[PDB]
């Protein structure tokens, strides 16, 4: 399956990130794992949307943002994450990258 | 153990056909259903047998298996068809299991209003020493929405607690936004607004009281 | 027609325990293999436990081994499940979904009831407060006026609302909830009807809290 424009470009920005951040992402912010489920993209999106000190996310925020079809916004208190567990953003970046990547193994 | 996985999303542009692929090792040996289930529903089964479509189901529906993938094709894709669709087998060692699912949307649906209702705090809660207002938000595309109050023409930020918009029956989304006020604030200003953006245009539904 | 309608959903305290039933309608029920299959908000689908024709076959999913048990009742058409040891990542939507055959060679469910809602959390369960939104016309069609129900600070979900006793249906729009600061629900039910029946029609609001046993019929009277 030939790959969606906006979604290698997704792709290739996890990438950087992943690889080219020096120090910690986003130092030390946790946030909620995902799964390879359905509302994949926003469920991503939301987990990101929380983490505040960090600029290295915004743009794959933004990246997200086109894949997910409802607003998310920030905060949205709730127990959604039942399933879920807390992981390094490094982690939970690179977990997404692989999934991705992985949507394009023939 | 054995897991089957979709990709968690696919667009198509209406009528022209649809394809939704669920992968493990040695799928074809097994028998592969295909279940829809739209936002807030139960899971209907579409596909059985890998090929086998239940009365009901429109003849645009259909499933082949095939050593490692199983495919439920949608000819002719339609509007209605817009959901979550899932994979499910049987396998000895862990049952029943189910794909990831994917979710399905039909491209290009055109820019929709919202239809903003705004309600005062009831008689009854003032009576009980408290006051919500409430502003309820139907019927919009894109789901995307900006809500905002205003007490007198000057922005109220306190006690707003608002939804992330939730797909409609129909395709489009639904919000709501709910103001707590005590009595004493309700009744002392001249009016409160709620007022949603969505996509440039604005509505600015105004109540006041008695 | 084919029904599956289960009960018992509620809030339950980590550790605790839960009797789920389900009751069967419209076709043979001793001819059937029955799962239970959940689901967590947001996340996919989960098979959790399925049930023989005879009851000569009982089989469990591993993330629910020994801890729940799943039972049927072939004379009162129904199915069971008793959990315990109950965690929090067993909150989900509860379905109780029917085999294809009698045997676990073909335990793939085809249909699915409507889903009972246990909520797993060391919180407090809480009743809602019902208040009548008056109806008015400013923002509906010519000749009818929309009306509803604010249905404030219950926890946990969800809320059944219909209007008239389930007579009046169609204008109905009973959205989604919001879940508050407080961490306490809150949703909405508005019903359009025609202006001029105003004051002649009644109005009720049929609420329930399958949770907390709790029911109001607040009635919706003009301003």
């Amino acid at each position: 399956v030939p790959p969606s424009t906006a979604l290698r470009e997704l792709i290739e920005e996890l990438v950087n990130i992943t690889q080219n951040q020096k120090a910690p992402l986003c130092n030390g912010s946790m946030v909620w794992s995902i799964n390879l489920t359905a509302g994949m993209y926003c469920a991503a999106l939301e987990s990101l949307i929380n983490v505040s000190g960090c600029s290295a996310i915004e743009k794959t925020q933004r990246m997200l943002s086109g894949f997910c079809p409802h607003k998310v916004s920030a905060g949205q208190f709730s127990s959604l994450h039942v399933r879920d567990t807390k992981i390094e953003v490094a982690q939970f970046v690179k977990d997404l990258l692989l999934h991705l990547k992985k949507l394009f193994r023939e | 153990s054995y897991e089957l996985t979709q990709p968690p999303s696919v667009s198509v542009a209406p009528g022209q056909t649809a394809r939704i692929s669920c992968s493990g090792d040695n799928i074809g040996g097994t028998f592969v259903s295909w279940y829809q289930q739209k936002p807030g529903q139960a899971p209907v089964l579409v596909i059985y047998d890998d090929n086998d479509r239940p009365s009901g189901i429109p003849e645009r529906f259909s499933g082949s298996n095939s050593g490692n993938t199983a495919t439920l094709t949608i000819s002719g894709t339609q509007a209605e068809d817009e959901a979550d669709y899932y994979c499910g087998t049987w396998d000895m060692v862990t049952n029943n299991v189910f794909g990831g699912g994917t979710k399905l949307t039909v491209l290009g649906q055109p820019k929709a209003a919202p239809s903003v209702t705004l309600f005062p705090p009831s008689s009854e809660e003032l009576q009980a020493n408290k006051a919500t207002l409430v502003c309820l938000i139907s019927d919009f595309y894109p789901g995307a929405v900006t809500v905002a109050w205003k007490a007198d023409s000057s922005p109220v930020k306190a006690g707003v607690e608002t939804t992330t918009p939730s797909k409609q029956s129909n395709n489009k989304y639904a919000a709501s936004s709910y103001l707590s006020l005590t009595p004493e604030q309700w009744k002392s200003h001249r009016s409160y607004s709620c007022q949603v953006t969505h996509e440039g245009s604005t509505v600015e539904k105004t109540v006041a009281p008695t | 027609q084919v029904q599956l309608v289960e009960s018992g959903g509620g809030l339950v305290q980590p550790g605790g325990s839960l009797r789920l039933s389900c009751a069967a309608s419209g076709f043979t029920f001793n001819s059937y293999w029955i799962n239970w299959v959940r689901q967590a908000p947001g996340k996919g689908l989960e098979w959790v436990s399925g049930i023989a024709y005879d009851s000569s076959n009982t089989l469990y999913a591993d993330s629910v081994k020994g801890r729940f048990t799943i039972s049927r009742d072939n004379s009162k058409n129904t199915l069971y499940l008793q959990m315990n040891s109950l965690r929090a990542e067993d909150t989900a939507v509860y379905y109780c979904a029917r085999g294809l055959g009698a045997f676990h060679w073909d335990m793939q469910p085809d249909y699915w009831g409507q889903g009972t809602l246990v909520t797993v959390s060391s919180a407090s369960t809480k009743g809602p407060s019902v208040f009548p939104l008056a109806p008015s016309s400013k923002s509906t069609s010519g000749g009818t006026a929309a009306l509803g129900c604010l249905v404030k600070d219950y926890f946990p979900e969800p809320v059944t609302v219909s209007w008239n006793s389930g007579a009046l249906t169609s204008g109905v729009h009973t959205f989604p909830a919001v879940l508050q600061s407080s961490g306490l629900y809150s949703l909405s039910s508005v019903v359009t009807v025609p202006s001029s029946s105003l004051g002649t029609q009644t109005y009720i609001c049929n609420v329930n809290h399958k949770p907390s046993n709790t029911k109001v019929d607040k009635k919706v009277e003009p301003k």
